[PDB]
């Protein structure tokens, strides 16, 4: 039998290939094709800002954070052009409510990231990864860390659990009218999304490239693997939250939390 | 290379069409093997339950919806044939109007029977409905010498 | 190596195209779209003017210009909401009373 | 540098021409997103590093999403197509096209009279706008926050909900 | 520079009003009450008038590079505050009959007061933009307040698209000037190449929409018919009073406004504003469109003074006193219009044919409209005549013969419609805050009469304020 | 560099799509109430000032924290206003 956990995703990707494609009648064609890559290429190029090595850095640009926020904002268009391209009021309203909770829960990540980039004081990721040399930026900002976790798992990562189903009747999940390779494009997109959120968490909150007694790139890789396993553990443990409870614990609870977080870091930094 | 065949053997997506009865054992199986199964995304349809004359067009639309590689498992005596209900209101088997690949007798079958159905269907999917000149061998014929060599069984006055 | 004229004529072209889109169409959604386009054109002209002198004077009101764009688009979209809730026709000629 | 600037400027120009010629709205929104991404590329080429990435996060990531929401909920596709194309003929497009072209040629003639004094793509980092926003320009930020509160309340008001 | 206590005392008007918005917003979320919100909003604006004395204790100085605080700005902040005080007292009687959400009104007027008192204090081109838009967003939204009618929404939408269009012209002009000059500060500007002048013309377009000038005046009838009369009190008086201060300061400080190239263009706009106002104003039989037509001519008289700001120092006080007289005349007239709509009444039926009688219906209120309506024209014993007299003197001082002749012939043409409304209130007939609204317009009637017959004390205030 | 990686990504997209092709009116009460998204459209513009703020705070100091507290207090007042009026509540 297959001994590797990743081999299942490999077989899934192989399976999605070479599947006959049917044309949908009474549907738009340009957005039916373009909506997958707005979800895929966005988090693919979100991988372009990781400091995997000082000598093998994929991009030595001065700003990577703003690019990440630009991808976070862009991601909604995939669910929206998918909703309009569904051309079925059921699926359209399902993608409208999914994009609703998406835009609702995408607010927090920028303001939560302001704390760490303020105690870091720079946008070049070499400065952040060199800042966590002796003390990591996780001890004071517990609330910011959990807020960034919730925001990262809330962007169409299935934690809301309203993507393939709908609590409200008269409407249906928007993953029904896609049955070709686009469904595999969605899965691979959320896969690169979760691994990139984990990588950004380790290299921006914790200390990347430390190397206490072993080479630091495998130290980063193993820490990323442990946080991957913990993310999967809590994703599985996390039960489906109905739409209402998600709306209740959205703008009410974490906007004040991040605002007092900025107040605390600004008061203690000087 | 046959990499495509490995791809199709390794992973399959099940569409559960269990009906009123006979689905509690299927649930017993599914909660051990596994919200992922979704309409218009699956390539495997496990027809179970009594296929009624009234709702058969629904099964024909769901059969039409799936992709080019179509597999069908009939489970239960009520779905393989008419079963015990040889009556005006039941069609005598789902194989009358859709092709079927694997037949799983029982009433209801066991979760292990569902497991053995996945094993025989990956075995069929791994030889390229194609006989490939290998499916003439039958479970009636393959384990025949296994079953005939059984002599003694436990007496039924014990637990 | 680009002088000021190229960027300023680019901003002028977007300004003119946004103004024309604000004029010619009937749908209030499309006038709001042209309004936002032409706001962006004016903001682009400001940004190239600010970056001409080589100090931090282009990013200081561009942020507030896009703040104005956000607020104006939001109030306009709510006006479209209540307009379509009142009357199904979305043409500007529906609200064309008190002529002269 | 020059060829990249020319090709992205022409992409922006083509997208701007495309958004003002089509009838279906979603194509126009897509082409306007393309134009905004091109403008952010222009901002990054000029050296306004805190402008090209600032436009996308907000201008092309929230407001255009609001446009998509309102055009999606109206469901105006499939109704009222023929008469809009009938009225918007090329003949009535030429009318104000030359009137705006007078403005275009006047501003081109105004700008070509000055000297060039070309500036290179000087990079401006966020460290200095973090000071300039906080230098003379603090009350601008405060009055912008009050402006945004004003936008919030007028959008809540004129978008009033009811039983229907 | 940093924050010193001198800067906070100088900023006290922008501060008290901002603290009022916060307290009003908290009070709305707490109780959602009309009486408490009206009381809280009027107390903050009255507190801003009290604190004008405290900034008078401070001298002529800067707060930031964005703003310059002079004694000129002290008077303009006062004009805007009384208009905000005037509009809330006229809105309570109109909004008592409104069906629901009667509490957002004072919040938007308070935002507009912030915008008005920010264009009084100006020294940089950006403060000019933070002020224009802070006041427009309430004027975007308050002409659309009570959108249940078929014309309020119409008026709001026409003003919304056009005001965003003017702001886009102003912003594009604002940068095309800064391409030549190294700074956008008014003083630092101009340190006559065509791009700077071309950028200047674009700002004239973006400013002359809100000042209702001749090729941009098309909005002033329609929204004035569509908007509620409490909003028309603010839209006629406060916005253009606040806006005229910043456009005068730009030409006083900037050395480019000294050149005759911009001067000739603004004079022709002023010439045509008087003519294209006072000829189309005759045929109207609607009082709100009638006042909106007169607004175009009044802003034209302000421009014929402003063109001769650079010749003689009497133009400073001339613009100031005509603005004071113009405030009092329009507040009294628009208050009587709003005071006739003592309930909400859905669409108010106001017209020149609807104002037959009105002396045997309500005699005191007819007297106020007549006194103010004669004050708009140029009849003596009224403050409008002294304001008219200084703009004639300024035009004589600067030898602008065509422009001063335009004012006289514009006055000659415009006497006609003011007099019909004055006599139409004498043909044959066809709560506590309401008494407070009557007190405001009656107080203004006494003021315009005593400052027309006896105008010296107002001049002493104006020369006290001018630097 | 970044351009090479972008070319690689778009080439992979072209390769997968080309390979895939070769291999072979009235809503009434429904929807509406997107005003949470309008609240986001305005709040992203508010938070863009904090995005620009986060770069330079050590040289800002005490008046900076003071007026940032005033800013977020105004935002909090607006938020509790929206809550208490019933705008921010359960939504379809
Ligand atoms: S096979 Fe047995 S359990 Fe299943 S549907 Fe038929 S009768 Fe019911």
């Amino acid at each position: 039998v297959g001994w590797g956990g990743s081999l299942q995703l490999v077989a899934d990707m192989i399976k999605m290939f070479f599947k006959e494609d049917w044309i949908p009648k009474f549907s738009d064609r340009v957005i039916f094709t373009l909506a997958p890559m707005i979800a895929f290429t966005s988090l693919l190029l979100a991988f372009a800002i990781v400091p995997v090595s000082p000598g093998w850095v994929v991009a030595d640009l001065n700003i990577g954070i703003l690019f990440f926020l630009m991808m976070a904002g862009l991601a909604v268009y995939a669910v929206l052009f998918a909703g309009w391209s569904s051309n079925n009021k059921y699926s359209l309203l399902g993608a409208m409510r999914a994009s609703a909770q998406t835009l609702s829960y995408e607010v927090f990540l920028g303001l939560s990231l302001m704390g760490v980039v303020a105690q870091a004081g720079s946008f070049n990721m070499t400065d952040i990864v060199n800042s966590q040399a002796h003390v990591w930026n996780v001890i004071p900002q517990f609330f910011g860390f959990i807020t960034f976790a919730i925001a990262g798992v809330a962007v169409c990562h299935r934690h809301p659990f309203d993507q393939p189903e709908a609590e409200q009747e008269l409407a249906d999940g928007y993953h029904i009218e896609y049955s070709g390779m686009k469904f595999g494009l969605f899965f691979v997109g959320e896969y690169i999304g979760i691994v990139t959120i984990s990588a950004l968490m380790v290299t921006l909150f914790f200390g990347g490239w430390q190397g206490p007694l072993l080479p630091p790139f495998i130290w980063f890789a193993l820490k990323t693997a442990f946080f991957m396993m913990m993310f999967i553990l809590i994703r599985a443990s996390l039960p489906r939250p109905r739409y209402d409870q998600v709306m209740s614990f959205g703008w009410k609870i974490c906007l004040p939390l991040t605002l007092i977080n900025l107040l605390v870091t600004a008061a203690v930094i000087l | 290379n046959d990499m495509v065949n490995w791809g199709r053997k390794n992973s399959i997506w099940p569409y559960n069409f269990g009906l009123s009865c006979c689905y509690v054992e299927m649930v017993t199986s599914f909660t051990a093997v596994h919200l992922r199964a979704s309409p218009r995304q699956a390539d495997l349809m496990v027809v179970a339950g009594t296929c009624f004359t009234k709702m058969a067009p629904v099964i024909q639309r769901l059969y039409d919806q799936m992709l080019e590689p179509k597999w069908v498992i009939s489970m239960g005596a009520c779905a393989n044939s008419g079963g015990m209900y040889d009556i005006y209101s039941v069609v005598q088997g789902v194989d009358k109007f859709i092709p079927v690949d694997v037949y799983i007798p029982g009433c209801p079958p066991r979760p292990e029977a569902y497991m053995q159905a996945l094993m025989l269907l990956q075995e069929s999917i791994g030889k390229e409905q194609g006989v490939y000149r290998a499916n003439m061998q039958s479970e009636r014929e393959r384990k025949r010498g296994e079953r005939i060599a059984v002599t003694n069984l436990r007496t039924p006055d014990e637990i | 190596m680009i002088p000021l004229q190229h960027g300023l004529i680019l901003a002028a072209i977007l300004f003119v195209l946004g103004l024309t889109g604000l004029v010619i169409r009937r749908n209030l959604l499309f006038m709001l779209i042209g309004l936002e386009i032409m706001i962006n054109a004016s903001a682009l002209a400001f940004v190239v003017a600010g970056s001409y002198w080589g100090q931090t004077d282009g990013q200081v009101m561009y942020i507030l210009a896009i703040s104005l764009a956000a607020a104006e688009a939001s109030i306009g979209l709510a006006l479209l909401l209540q307009l379509h809730r009142r009357r199904q026709n979305l043409n500007i000629d529906s609200v064309s009373e008190m002529r002269g | 540098m020059e060829f990249a600037f020319y090709i992205c400027g022409l992409i922006a120009i083509l997208a701007t021409l495309r958004v003002i010629t089509h009838t279906n709205p979603v194509h126009a929104l897509l082409y306007l997103i393309i134009s905004l991404l091109a403008i952010s590329g222009v901002f990054f080429s000029l050296g306004a590093y805190f402008a090209g990435a600032l436009e996308i996060i907000v201008y092309a990531g929230a407001i255009m999403v609001l446009f998509v929401f309102v055009v999606m909920m109206l469901n105006l596709g499939g109704s009222e197509i023929e008469q809009e194309r009938q009225w918007l003929k090329p003949q009535v497009w030429i009318g104000p096209a030359i009137l705006s072209a007078i403005m275009l040629v006047v501003i081109v003639y105004a700008i070509l009279g000055v000297n060039d004094q070309g500036i290179d793509g000087t990079p401006i980092s966020a460290k200095a706008v973090g000071i300039t926003l906080f230098g003379p320009y603090v009350l601008a930020v405060e009055l912008a926050s009050m402006l945004l509160l004003a936008g919030l309340v007028v959008a809540f008001h004129v978008g009033r909900e009811e039983r229907a | 520079m940093t924050i010193t206590p001198q800067n906070l005392i100088a900023l006290l008007p922008l501060l008290i009003v901002g603290l009022t918005v916060v307290v009003v917003m908290l009070s709305i979320a707490w109780r959602r009450n009309h009486f408490l919100n009206a009381t809280l909003s009027v107390i903050g604006l009255n507190a801003a008038l009290v604190s004008l004395w405290f900034v008078g204790q401070a001298g002529a100085m800067d707060v930031t590079p964005l703003m310059r605080v002079d004694g000129f700005a002290m008077l303009y902040t006062g004009l805007v505050l009384l208009a905000s005080l005037a509009t809330c007292t006229f809105a309570y009687p109109w909004l008592e009959g409104y069906n629901d959400n009667k509490d957002e009104f004072y919040l938007l007027v308070l935002i507009a007061a912030l915008g008005g008192i920010l264009l009084a204090n100006a020294n940089h081109l950006a403060s000019l933009f933070l002020g224009i838009e802070l006041i427009s967003l309430p004027l975007f939204g308050l002409v659309g307040y009570a959108f249940r009618q078929k014309r309020s929404l119409e008026a709001s939408i026409k003003y919304t698209i056009l005001s965003a269009a003017a702001s886009s012209f102003l912003l594009f002009g604002m940068a095309l000037v800064y391409a030549q000059s190294g700074d956008l500060s008014f003083v630092a500007l101009g340190k006559n190449e065509p791009l700077l002048l071309a950028g200047f013309g674009l700002m004239i377009v973006g400013l002359g929409f809100k000042l209702s000038l001749v090729p941009f005046h098309l909005w002033t009838p329609d929204v004035y018919q569509g908007a509620p009369a409490p909003v028309s009190t603010f839209l006629a008086t406060a916005s253009k009073i606040a806006i005229f201060g910043v456009v005068m300061r730009l030409f006083l400080y900037a050395p480019v406004g000294d050149s005759e190239a911009i001067r000739v263009v603004l004079a022709i706009i002023a010439f045509a504003s008087i003519i294209f106002g006072n000829l189309m104003a005759l045929s109207q039989t609607n009082i709100k469109r009638l006042l909106g037509y007169s607004s175009i001519s009044h802003l034209g008289y302000l421009l014929v003074a402003l063109i001769a700001l650079q010749t003689g120092e009497m133009s400073m006080e001339a613009v100031g006193v005509y603005l004071a007289g113009y405030l009092f005349s329009s507040l009294g007239a628009f208050g009587v219009v709003s005071l006739m709509s003592s309930p909400y009444r859905g669409p108010d039926a106001d017209s020149l044919f609807s104002y037959r009688g009105l002396f045997w219906h309500r005699p005191i209120l007819a007297a106020v409209m007549t006194v103010m309506m004669l004050s708009l024209a140029g009849i003596p014993m009224t403050l409008g005549f002294i304001g008219k007299f200084y703009v004639l003197a300024v035009g004589v001082q600067a030898h602008l013969w065509w422009l001063v002749g335009a004012v006289v012939v514009g006055s000659a043409i415009g006497l006609y419609y003011y007099l019909r409304v004055a006599v139409s209130l004498y043909l044959h007939a066809p709560n506590w805050q309401y008494s407070a609204g009557g007190i405001v317009v009656l107080i203004s009637a006494l003021l315009v009469l005593v400052l027309g017959v006896w105008p010296q004390p107002l001049i002493s205030i104006v020369r006290l304020a001018m630097p | 560099a970044f351009a090479i990686f972008l070319i690689v990504a778009i080439g992979l997209c072209c390769l997968m799509l080309v390979g895939g092709w070769f291999l072979g009116a009235r809503l009434r009460l429904s929807a509406k109430f997107y005003l949470v998204a309008m609240f986001f459209v305005i709040f992203d513009v508010e938070a863009l000032y904090l995005f620009a703020w986060s770069t330079s705070i050590r040289e800002s100091g005490w008046v900076g924290f003071v007026e940032a507290a005033i800013f977020i207090f105004v935002l909090l007042a607006g938020l509790v206003y929206l809550v208490r009026i019933g705008a921010l509540d359960w939504t379809p």
